[PDB]
């Protein structure tokens, strides 16, 4: 496709006409809403599983724009918008009138004054044109700091996952920068990336020949094999290449 | 009127290599309810929620087992039990228990988030690895364990709601 993801704030995640940012600074809900408002935005509104399927891979619990009305007994978004069904599973965790988002489109009821991390979201249209455009990416790919990503939840072995990324004129995840790919901290589970062990040399290298940069990943031996699953907090778990797993493509460097 | 849901997920390592997949036993009021693995779940019976969630847990527990710096000698199993109870008076109990080669070595009460550590220093080593892993690598927090209790209870409710 090769389309520029539309007006977003600088170094926000831009996905399907929606800007996003994850704040790992734990504030309470109110503080978190104000924090998003101070960036001309608001807390995460979840309106569609399809347009916001990026949210399926998120680690941990994050304040979401959803609020409970004591009188109604209904859940509404910060701006008053109704919570559409077949989006969220509301779970009674704590007594409270706010909800933490967590993956598999779940929503844990939490006390609003409990510090938690948070997600701001704003639509591309409501950001003015004098603003940051995320670099050329395919249509339905997650654009973050000009790199393009997509997560394939249909699990395949390493080789097929490579070919899968090849078929979309991409390659498997190549980590080259903790700063530029700090998004990867919030990925849950593990996923095939393009890091391959050469058993002869005993080395690790990327799909395109590049050698693994030091102090970029922690490598843990899990399953003997010549392929590495990315896992969160920049880890690279060694896995048998024939083991089917989910995977992450990226437009190449 | 008192009910319980008991998940029991096992992951295995052979010569220190953590095996692919996992095996989960679910018990509903102590009656065997599901046996799940990587492929599917088995008791229009659809278990897409279970398969998703247990697979994710399988993945986590495999990470956890991989982080145990024990020995690469033979078979080892890491087994996590998650229990939640709804008592007659509507109160709950809930807990998390890890067995390594069938020896209980770590428990957390999910109502109180207090861990009970085992007596033997070996078992304690295992417990400390895993606790390290959970806190540092998995970055698990009180919220996660609140949520774990809630998940379990939500599922127990859900199952009670149908039959
Ligand atoms: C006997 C009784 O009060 N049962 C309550 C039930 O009404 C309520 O729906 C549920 C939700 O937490 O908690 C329990």
């Amino acid at each position: 496709t090769e389309s520029y993801c539309g007006p977003c704030p600088k170094n926000w995640i831009c996905y399907k006409n929606n800007c996003y940012q994850f704040f790992d600074e734990s504030k309470n809900w109110y503080e978190s809403q104000a924090s998003c408002m101070s960036q001309n935005a608001s807390l995460l509104k979840v309106y569609s599983k399809e347009d916001q399927d990026l949210l399926k891979l998120v680690k941990s619990y994050h304040w979401m724009g959803l609020v409970h009305i004591p009188t109604n007994g209904s859940w509404q978004w910060e701006d008053g918008s109704i919570l559409s069904p077949n989006l969220l599973t509301i779970i009674e965790m704590q007594k409270g009138d706010c909800a933490l988002y967590a993956s598999s489109f779940k929503g844990y009821i939490e006390n609003c004054s409990t510090p938690n991390t948070y997600i701001c979201m704003q639509r591309t249209v409501q950001i003015p044109l004098t603003e940051s455009y995320c670099g050329p990416c395919p249509k339905n790919w997650i654009c973050y700091k000009n790199n393009c990503y997509q997560f394939f939840d249909e699990s395949k072995n390493w080789y097929e996952s490579q070919a899968s990324c090849m078929s979309q004129n991409a390659s498997l995840l190549k980590v080259y920068s903790k700063e530029d790919q700090d998004l990867l901290k919030l990925v849950k589970s593990y996923h095939w990336m393009g890091l391959v062990h050469i058993p002869t040399n005993g080395s690790w290298q990327w799909e395109d020949g590049s050698i693994l940069s030091p102090n970029l990943l922690t490598i843990i031996e899990m399953q003997k094999g010549d392929c590495a699953l990315y896992a969160s907090s920049f880890k690279g778990y060694i896995e048998n290449c024939s083991t089917p797993n989910t995977y992450i493509c990226m437009q190449r460097t | 009127e008192p009910h319980s849901l008991r998940y029991n997920l096992t992951v295995l390592s052979w010569d220190g290599s953590v095996q692919s997949g996992f095996l989960t036993e679910v018990h509903l009021d102590g009656q065997p309810f599901l046996r799940c693995d990587r492929q599917k779940c088995r008791a229009n019976k659809t278990w897409d929620r279970e398969t998703r969630d247990l697979t994710g847990w399988g993945k986590d527990l495999r990470m956890t087992l991989a982080h145990i710096k024990d020995q690469k000698e033979g078979l080892h199993s890491l087994q996590e039990i998650r229990v939640c109870e709804i008592h007659e008076d509507n109160s709950t109990r809930s807990s998390q228990h890890f067995y390594y080669d069938g020896e209980l070595f770590l428990s957390q009460n999910l109502e109180t988030l207090e861990w009970t550590m085992p007596q033997s220093s070996r078992a304690q080593t295992l417990a400390m690895n895993v606790r390290n892993f959970l806190k540092e690598d998995a970055m698990e927090t009180d919220t996660h364990y609140h949520a774990m209790r809630a998940d379990c209870l939500s599922e127990l409710r859900r199952y009670l709601k149908s039959g």
